[PDB]
């Protein structure tokens, strides 16, 4: 059971109750864009939602499908929102298909909205009630002239992974270079060729003995040699 | 017999060293084992150090080659050496040459 | 011949290369992927720095 | 997309022989050997090592 707060359930258990907002926030912050933060109606006054601070402008979206069920497969719920006007291609020719960002929902009902939306304003207002979930965009599923949808999944999900997943290989380093586990921290010394260069730009190593030697780190090689003489 | 070591990058030395003969013949034409000791130096510090006591006893017409490893080489420019510690054999029944 | 496998059990040692390294989570009795492998002649010194050579 | 052909036909950097015949699996020649005549048991045989 989640911690919903006592008035809300109020809300919940009475006859008659206000009108139920959802509010989107779009995160491309780890991709490498600026949030986004949408909502399906303005408000009584004509004016972009306000809740907290944030500002939610008004925009054509809807997801459908969120459901919380551990049995089968995945959820894997659906989004879905219009780009007459071309915002959703911007953004996926820019953020490479908009694919890895982070989206938040939100449902706060109108009764505890922000008093900067009614004409009158509220008495009933408190910031602290809302129900906030997180999901991963998946998958452009379609985008054209009239929309654009995607297919969102959980943050948690188990697709393409593998457990143990460290292979033991007798010519190639699988340590990530200049990670923690390769431990290597000084000047630029070759390419990916093994190509002396010393610009900072253009130091990869070529994950070989001779790449590795470059360095004089053989001690972390990741590879194990001579294998191929034992398995054959 | 002495001879240096030059190069760089070594961790441990191997030693083979060996007798050709140990027979020992008596006057009637018996043969009997004899025994025979070496030494092994490296020139730590100053002066040599004795690494290793060794004893080959047995009786053999042939040659028997042993090796013993060494370890903590001191730095590059140091020299090596072996000796022996038995009386060079004088009468020919003896035959126990290093 | 009948003998009944389990997934988180291996008492023998497998090749090394294109193989996962394995993870062993409790105490058991484990046999480990060949690294390195070798026969040669062995030194006469024990390590001490007298070694006596036959009889 | 044209240019991904330029790409791949680049390949990587190897490190090794590719002969790879300096040191395979055949064993070497046995180090010392040895045979020895003795008619010490009062017969003639031959002790190889
Ligand atoms: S080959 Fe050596 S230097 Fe390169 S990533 Fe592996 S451990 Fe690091």
């Amino acid at each position: 059971m989640q911690d919903i707060r006592q008035e809300t359930l109020n809300e919940c258990t009475r006859a008659e109750q206000s009108a139920s907002v959802v509010l989107w926030e779009i995160d491309l912050t780890e991709v490498g864009g600026e949030r986004y933060f949408f909502c399906n109606e303005q408000n009584e006054k004509g004016e972009p939602v306000t809740w907290q601070g944030r500002q939610y402008q008004p925009y054509p979206i809807q997801g459908s499908g969120f459901e919380l069920n551990g049995k089968g497969t995945s959820t894997r719920p659906t989004l879905t929102v219009s780009n007459l006007y071309g915002m959703v291609t911007g953004m996926a020719e820019d953020m490479q298909s908009l694919v890895g960002g982070t989206v938040v929902r939100r449902k706060v009902y109108a009764r505890f909205l922000d008093a900067v939306n009614f004409v009158n304003g509220n008495s009933y207002a408190d910031p602290e009630q809302e129900v906030i979930s997180r999901w991963r965009i998946e998958q452009c599923s379609e985008l054209s002239a009239v929309s654009a949808s995607f297919v969102l999944s959980t943050p948690t999900e188990t697709d393409g992974a593998v457990f143990p997943g460290r292979i033991m290989l007798a010519n190639t380093c699988t340590w990530t270079y200049r990670g923690d586990e390769c431990g290597y921290s000084g000047p630029a010394v070759a390419d990916e060729y093994d190509q002396p260069t010393s610009d900072i730009t253009k130091d990869k190593c070529s994950k070989c003995l001779s790449g590795c030697k470059f360095r004089n780190n053989v001690g972390n090689f990741g590879g194990f040699l001579s294998i191929n003489k034992l398995s054959q | 017999i002495t001879r240096t070591i030059t190069s760089a990058n070594i961790d441990r030395l191997r030693f083979t060293f060996g007798v050709q003969a140990l027979v020992e013949t008596t006057s009637k034409g018996d043969r009997n084992p004899s025994e025979v000791r070496l030494l092994v130096q490296i020139q730590r510090n100053g002066g040599w150090v004795t690494e290793k006591d060794i004893t080959i006893k047995g009786k053999t017409t042939s040659q028997y080659l042993a090796s013993v490893v060494m370890g903590n080489l001191p730095p590059r420019p140091f020299n090596i050496r072996m000796r022996r510690m038995t009386p060079d054999s004088t009468t020919d029944q003896l035959q126990n040459k290093t | 011949n009948g003998k009944q496998n389990t997934y988180f059990s291996s008492l023998d040692n497998m090749v090394a290369q294109g193989n996962v390294l394995p993870v062993l989570y409790g105490e058991m009795r484990v046999g480990s992927r060949v690294v390195s492998q070798e026969i040669s002649t062995a030194d006469e010194g024990d390590g001490g720095q007298v070694v006596v050579i036959g009889r | 997309v044209p240019e991904k052909e330029a790409i791949v036909d680049n390949g990587a950097h190897f490190d090794g022989e590719q002969s790879g015949t300096v040191n395979g699996v055949t064993p070497p020649a046995v180090q010392h050997l040895t045979a020895e005549v003795t008619a010490d048991s009062g017969e003639y045989q031959v002790l190889a090592r």
